[PDB]
This record gives C-alpha cells, sequence and structure tokens, in this order.
C-alpha cells in the first residue's frame, strides 16, 4: 500500500531510477544485470499493488519491501563484503546496519546510446549510485536527465558540477547523524533564512520542517519518500512565492526535476529595506528571557531568523556561532538577580567573532591578489604541512592546491560576499579531507578538528601552530630528487610533481625560513630548464648541482 | 459566479470549524493575549460567510469577480485562530510567539511553527 502511494505519486520513470539507485547505493556489489532484475521485478509488484492495494502481500514498508530484494540475492556473505552480515537481522534493524556499511569516445558511447535509450541511461545511475552512496537521490534523477540532454566539455562541466552536489550532501547527511536533528535545522533556519529575508519565520520554519524530512529520508535510504517530498516542498514555495521569495517565478515556470534544482540555487532575495535592530527584541524587551523559557529552541531559532535575514554577509556557520554565543549567555542571564543588566551587552560579545574571519579572508586574499594561485597555492602548501606534518605527501598537496583554489574563486568577489563564497568552498574541502582522515587516521589533532562541532571545525584548523612533536625525518631517497620522466611530458599540468618536491622538503627540513624556501623552491623552477630545453643527462647534473644548494642550509 | 454546490460545500466547511473554535474558547474562558480579538475574528469571519450566504440568494434570484483570495485568507485566518487555540491549551502565555502565528502568510506554515512552538515548550 505504502509502495503504491510512492509509485502513484512519483512518475512511472522517476520511480525505477529511484529503486534503482536505493538499490546501488546498498549492494553497491551486485553488477547491473543483477539488479535491474530486481527493480523491475518490485516495479511490476507495485504495478499490482496499484491495483489491489491488499493483495499480494501490497501492506509491507519500502524497507521490509524494498529490504528484502536487496536481501534475496544477498544470501552469502562471499558475494558480498562484510555487508551481508546485515541481511541476518530483521527490520528496523536491517535498514539501521546497511546505513552503517558506507563502504572513458565521442562517437563509441552512441554506438550503444542509440540501440538501448533505456539500457544506457539506467547505466549512468547505476555505477554512479554505487560510486556515490550520500548522493541526493532526487539531485541523482536530475543530473542523468540533464546528461541526456559538445559532448566532451558538457559532460566535463557535468562531471565537476556532479562532483560538488556530491561532496555538499555527504555534509548534510553528516551533521545530521554526527551533530544531530536540531543542528541541521539550525543551519536550515540559518540559510534558508539568508536566501528568503522576506519570507515571514513561520514559512521558513515551514520550510526547515519540510527539507529536514527530505534529507533525513535521503540518508536513511527512504530515496522514494526523498524525491517525493523534494516536490512537494519546491510545489509549496512555487504556489505561494510571495510569501517566500521574488527569485522563485522563472524557477517555478521548469519542469519537474529542474523545478527544484532551480529553487535550491535560487538567488538570496533583497532583503526587506529599514528592518529594526534584533537589540529591541532580543536585548532591550523586558520579556527577553520569559519568552526564551517559553519556547528556548523557537526563540533561538528567531534570534538566528532576524539575525541571517539581515547578514547575508555572514557565514552560516558564523551565523550559528552568534546565535551558540546568545543562547549560551541567555542560559547563564537568565538565572542571575538583573537578568537584563547581564546580558544588556551581549552583541558586544558577536564582535570578535565577526571579526576573525573576516580578518582571515582579508589576510588570505591581500596575499592572494599578489602571489597568484601557484605562489598562492605554494604558500599555504608551506603553511598547512608545517601545521600538521603527519598527512601523506600527496594528500597535503591535493588540500593545498584545493584550499589555495578557495582564495581564486572568493577574492574575485567584495568583501559583502566573500565570506559566504569562503565559507561554502571551505567547508566542502574541510569534509573531504575529514572523510580521507577517518578512513586512514594520520593525526590526533585532526581527529580533534573533525570530531568537534561543525559550527568550530573551521576555526579548529585555523588555530593549529606547527607541530612541536614531529621529528624531521631528512630522508633524501628519491623524494628530494625528482624523476626526469615527467620532464619528456613538460607541462604546467604535472605542476602536483613540483608541489610535492616542496612539501617533502618541507617535512625533511621544518625549521626552514619563509625565504630559504622559496630560495629552494625558485633554484628547483630554474633546473627545470635543463630538463626543458640530453634528456636523463640533465636531471643527474641539475641533482648534483640542486643537492650542493641545500647543503647552505642543512636541515 | 462559479460552483454554487461546492461554494455551499465550502462555506458549510468553514462553519463547522468555527464550531469547532468557538466549543474551545468557550470552555477556555473557565480552562494567552488574542482572546479578545479571536471573538473579534470569529465575528468578521462570520460577515464573509453571511457574504456568500447572501451571493447564493442572490444568484437564485438574478439570471447568472470569482474571488478565492477572501476564501484563503480566510482558511489561513481559521488557522491562526486555532493555532492560537492549541498554544493557550499548550499553556503558552507570551504575545511573542501569538504574533509570530499571526504575522505568518500562510496556513501551511502557522501549522509548521505551531507545532515548532509546541515541541520546543516541552
Amino acid at each position: 500500500s505504502e509502495v503504491a502511494h510512492r509509485f502513484k505519486d512519483l512518475g512511472e520513470e522517476n520511480f525505477k531510477a529511484l529503486v534503482l539507485i536505493a538499490f546501488a547505493q546498498y549492494l553497491q556489489q551486485c553488477p547491473f544485470e543483477d539488479h535491474v532484475k530486481l527493480v523491475n521485478e518490485v516495479t511490476e509488484f507495485a504495478k499490482t499493488c496499484v491495483a489491489d492495494e491488499s493483495a499480494e502481500n501490497c501492506d509491507k514498508s519500502l524497507h521490509t519491501l524494498f529490504g528484502d530484494k536487496l536481501c534475496t540475492v544477498a544470501t552469502l556473505r562471499e558475494t558480498y563484503g562484510e555487508m551481508a552480515d546485515c541481511c541476518a537481522k530483521q527490520e528496523p534493524e536491517r535498514n539501521e546496519c546497511f546505513l552503517q556499511h558506507k563502504k572513458r569516445e565521442v562517437d563509441v558511447m552512441c554506438t550503444a546510446f542509440h540501440d538501448n535509450t533505456e539500457t544506457f541511461l539506467k547505466k549512468y545511475l547505476y555505477e554512479i549510485a554505487r560510486r556515490h552512496p550520500y548522493f541526493y537521490a532526487p539531485e541523482l534523477l536530475f543530473f542523468a536527465k540533464r546528461y541526456k540532454a559538445c559532448l566532451l566539455p558538457k559532460l566535463d562541466e557535468l562531471r565537476d558540477e556532479g562532483k560538488a552536489s556530491s561532496a555538499k550532501q555527504r555534509l548534510k547527511c553528516a551533521s545530521l547523524q554526527k551533530f544531530g536533528e536540531r543542528a541541521f535545522k539550525a543551519w536550515a533556519v540559518a540559510r534558508l533564512s539568508q536566501r528568503f529575508p522576506k519570507a515571514e519565520f513561520a514559512e521558513v520554519s515551514k520550510l526547515v520542517t519540510d527539507l529536514t524530512k527530505v534529507h533525513t529520508e535521503c540518508c536513511h535510504g527512504d530515496l522514494l519518500e526523498c524525491a517525493d517530498d523534494r516536490a512537494d516542498l519546491a510545489k509549496y514555495i512555487c504556489e505561494n512565492q510571495d510569501s517566500i521569495s521574488s527569485k522563485l517565478k522563472e524557477c517555478c515556470e521548469k519542469p519537474l526535476l529542474e523545478k527544484s534544482h532551480c529553487i535550491a540555487e535560487v538567488e538570496n532575495d533583497e532583503m526587506p529595506a529599514d528592518l529594526p535592530s534584533l537589540a529591541a527584541d532580543f536585548v532591550e524587551s523586558k520579556d527577553v528571557c520569559k519568552n526564551y523559557a517559553e519556547a528556548k529552541d523557537v526563540f533561538l531559532g528567531m534570534f538566528l531568523y532576524e539575525y541571517a535575514r539581515r547578514h547575508p554577509d555572514y557565514s552560516v556557520v558564523l551565523l550559528l556561532r552568534l546565535a551558540k554565543t546568545y543562547e549560551t549567555t541567555l542560559e547563564k542571564c537568565c538565572a542571575a538577580a538583573d537578568p537584563h543588566e547581564c546580558y544588556a551587552k551581549v552583541f558586544d560579545e558577536f564582535k570578535p567573532l565577526v571579526e576573525e574571519p573576516q580578518n582571515l579572508i582579508k589576510q588570505n586574499c591581500e596575499l592572494f591578489e599578489q602571489l597568484g594561485e601557484y605562489k598562492f597555492q605554494n604558500a599555504l602548501l608551506v603553511r598547512y604541512t608545517k601545521k600538521v606534518p603527519q598527512v601523506s605527501t600527496p594528500t597535503l598537496v591535493e588540500v593545498s592546491r584545493n584550499l589555495g583554489k578557495v582564495g581564486s574563486k572568493c577574492c574575485k568577489h567584495p568583501e559583502a560576499k566573500r565570506m559566504p563564497c569562503a565559507e561554502d568552498y571551505l567547508s566542502v574541502v574541510l569534509n573531504q579531507l575529514c572523510v580521507l582522515h577517518e578512513k586512514t587516521p594520520v593525526s590526533d589533532r585532526v581527529t580533534k578538528c573533525c570530531t568537534e562541532s561543525l559550527v568550530n571545525r573551521r576555526p579548529c584548523f585555523s588555530a593549529l601552530e606547527v607541530d612541536e612533536t614531529y621529528v624531521p625525518k631528512e630522508f633524501n631517497a628519491g623524494t628530494f630528487t625528482f624523476h626526469a620522466d615527467i620532464c619528456t611530458l613538460s607541462e604546467k599540468e604535472r605542476q602536483i610533481k613540483k608541489q610535492t618536491a616542496l612539501v617533502e622538503l618541507v617535512k625533511h627540513k621544518p625549521k626552514a625560513t619563509k625565504e630559504q624556501l622559496k630560495a629552494v623552491m625558485d633554484d628547483f623552477a630554474a633546473f627545470v630548464e635543463k630538463c626543458c630545453k640530453d634528456k636523463e643527462t640533465c636531471f643527474a647534473e641539475e641533482g648534483k648541482k640542486l643537492v650542493a644548494a641545500s647543503q647552505a642550509a642543512l636541515g | 459566479h462559479m460552483s454554487t454546490e461546492q461554494i455551499q460545500k465550502r462555506t458549510a466547511a468553514i462553519q463547522k470549524r468555527i464550531a469547532a473554535i468557538q466549543k474551545r474558547i468557550y470552555a477556555m474562558t473557565a480552562s494567552g493575549m488574542s482572546i479578545e480579538e479571536i471573538t473579534k475574528q470569529i465575528a468578521a469571519i462570520q460577515l464573509r460567510i453571511v457574504g456568500d450566504q447572501v451571493q447564493i440568494a442572490y444568484q437564485t434570484a438574478s439570471g447568472a469577480e470569482e474571488i478565492q483570495k477572501q476564501t484563503a485568507a480566510i482558511e489561513t485566518q481559521i488557522c491562526k485562530i486555532e493555532a492560537a487555540i492549541e498554544l493557550k491549551e499548550a499553556g503558552i502565555t507570551s504575545d511573542f510567539y501569538f504574533e509570530l502565528i499571526n504575522k505568518a502568510k500562510t496556513c501551511e506554515g502557522v501549522e509548521a511553527l505551531k507545532e515548532h512552538i509546541l515541541a520546543a515548550h516541552t
């Protein structure tokens, strides 16, 4: 009955794609041919459920029904990894376990897409859902519809665009389990409020409430409920767009799968003119403590609503630190003899909180606007390697060039829009580093930062200093002497090889000067013109001459 | 000037809800600030009901501007009222949250903010 309820709402094609995505997101092991028969049988069973709601065992939950077909093939433990052990349990324990198991020619593809339109389209989502178990299911349906619409720069754009949404949804699903529902709803109030400053608190709280149900369902593998609901909140915003935003007019003309994607990406609405100070009803009011005591979370959510609608220049995390500090003082102050006099200067405590990221953005953008993406990425690779030298040389290069790439697509924008762009990118790379470090732990400080509240995840990383517990391991065993293999290819693409030479030189001589390290990197870039203009013969002469210069520092 | 059988059902649908509100408010008066204004909104929404019931009569007398903007804001006004009763019943004695409910533009957000105040109170 619940399966027939979802089959009727979602499209016939969209139902199929969703059950195929949900199967590949869990039993990623079974190849396309195994999963497609199960998807077909589930749609064929739901087809009967549409007609007779009581007959054929149409009464079971989507987790028992779509979790028994996922288990029929998943019988043996060898024809899957340690994930087949989940199968032994019964719902809701069964799906509780499946969650716990997180872990290529322009005219060649068209020869297979022309014969079977369905065989090519379903193949896009099968391995894209098996390669990204936490990708937003309704977004993946739109991603494939976009793919169905020259074929080299368009697919590269959709590869990079799809890489951003997958990473974004990993962060969303992570804050939900790791930091709670209230924490997600708190982010929701803030980012929605900046986006829709015209909307009254009740409409925002409606969006917060409906959006949490969407993302909670999507993370819990309730991928068919998620897409059905993401479409309903999208309809609601479009039906009541005056009560929400102005920007939504064009987004709502677009068809079903696009309509939702557009609203999500919608521009910040021109915040209502001449809004009063939050100080009046949050610091001055006689009933601040009485209203806070009444519905503590709603009063704080209202604080965030007003602060966020007025600060589209702040980060969502900054708005959360300001909400958290206000909550913290309200908690202590309401107990005091004169709560009013206690909290009367609360807003003056927000000053260092908003200064700290603005000062960091301005200090780092001053370096970016004077060094470029190469000499700024190089500078970040020296500082971030001295900070945490326990990171693997190529993983530290990747996160150094990735964190530098933030300054590139952030400093262009003015002081008014630098912070929300900087936080958006930085959060995404920090979660990609924390996901990579959780699997292979190398540093106890990185663990502390990733484990800390999502709010102060970036503040933690910025506080790090040079790890005084690192003994300069001066190898010089091929790491300090680069190979002349990339000399023959010769390209600015192989900049990672030149960068990895720097991160090994920092790790082997850590107490090196800021000018000393720039002189050893400038002499290394000059030595490349020997191997760019006796092929391997230049590497032996440059290896002996560059190592002679490094003897003047001897780290 | 359309759906006169569905307008009889539409009007009768609001009447059942106003009766539901009136019982819960008459009980409340010996069981929270909106209480005097709730009784004014009830009387004002009844004027719209009389207007509809007169429109039916006018069409029957005549040979026969389809305004749904009054109907929608009526349903949302009924929600702003019903929500304020669920909050008064919940023990919310705080004119901040009442205004937040009354400031809402949609009955959908009226209930979402209601449920939010309700859980936050516990």
